[PDB]
């Protein structure tokens, strides 16, 4: 599951993004319920590079 | 409504019944209800008038009314309001005999006229009215402003 | 005397050797920031983030 996470705009949390619906709180929640598995490694560091008009999916 | 009757202290009760004194003189009724005694302030309960101030006047002269004029107490907004009023006025052009409306330090909330006007320093000595006289010091073009 | 023109340096701010506190985050209470609001008086300047 979800621990560690750098946003690139925002610091603390408590704030509202410019553009988006949905909280940073609501967004916490939504991250905790994402599923992970993990065969190669013990701890990673990932990227969430996305922009435009267009739903969040998952995969991207 | 409730006005201030500024008195000296050590006979400052002395005026709160000197009122009282003086209320049965020039009686008739109202004016005074409840006079109270919280202490070089005396407050004092009163509707407006030209009755009871001449009988101060009468019988002074160590202090007189409170608020933000003798003749008509108590008011409450001074001379910062005056000083955001003035933004829409608007000078630094200074010269000796004009009047130069402080706002800085404390001689906030206080107006004067400047008396040495400095080019060379960068200063205006403003005299700031306190205790019925005068007090001058120097406050700088924007520690001030022209009236 | 000397001893203030001997004190400027090692408080090597203010006129004098002078500073207290105002008030204080209370002892047992732990939280987070989020917004913070200013309200100085008109007439005297105000900080970076005012």
């Amino acid at each position: 599951a979800v621990t560690e996470v750098e946003i690139d705009g925002v610091l603390h949390e408590y704030s509202t993004k410019e553009g988006v619906q949905e909280d940073i709180l609501e967004i916490l929640l939504n991250l905790k319920g994402l599923a992970v598995r993990v065969q190669g490694k013990d701890e990673v560091i990932l990227t969430l590079n996305k922009s435009g008009i267009g739903p969040v999916t998952a995969a991207d | 409504r409730w006005y201030v009757v500024q008195a000296f202290s050590g006979f400052e009760g002395r005026v709160a019944t000197s009122l009282r004194e003086h209320i049965k003189l020039h009686n008739m009724e109202d004016l005074f209800g409840e006079v109270m005694v919280p202490t070089g302030y005396v407050l004092v309960q009163m509707v407006m008038n030209d009755a009871s101030w001449h009988l101060v006047r009468s019988v002074p002269r160590v202090m007189g009314f409170i608020g933000g004029t003798s003749d008509r107490p108590a008011p409450i907004s001074d001379k910062e309001v005056d000083a955001i009023m003035n933004r829409l006025q608007q000078k630094t052009l200074f010269e000796p005999g004009e009047m130069v409306r402080v706002n800085d330090g404390p001689f906030a909330d206080f107006n004067g006229v400047v008396e040495e006007v400095d080019y060379e320093k960068s200063r205006l000595k403003v005299s700031v009215s306190i205790f019925g006289r005068a007090t001058p010091v120097e406050l700088d073009f924007s520690q001030v402003e022209k009236a | 005397t000397p001893e203030e023109k001997l004190l400027r340096a090692i408080f090597g701010e203010k006129a004098s050797d002078v500073k207290d506190s105002s008030l204080r985050v209370p002892n047992g209470v732990s939280g987070t920031v989020i917004d913070v609001q200013v309200f100085t008086r008109d007439g005297v300047e105000k900080d970076k983030r005012a």
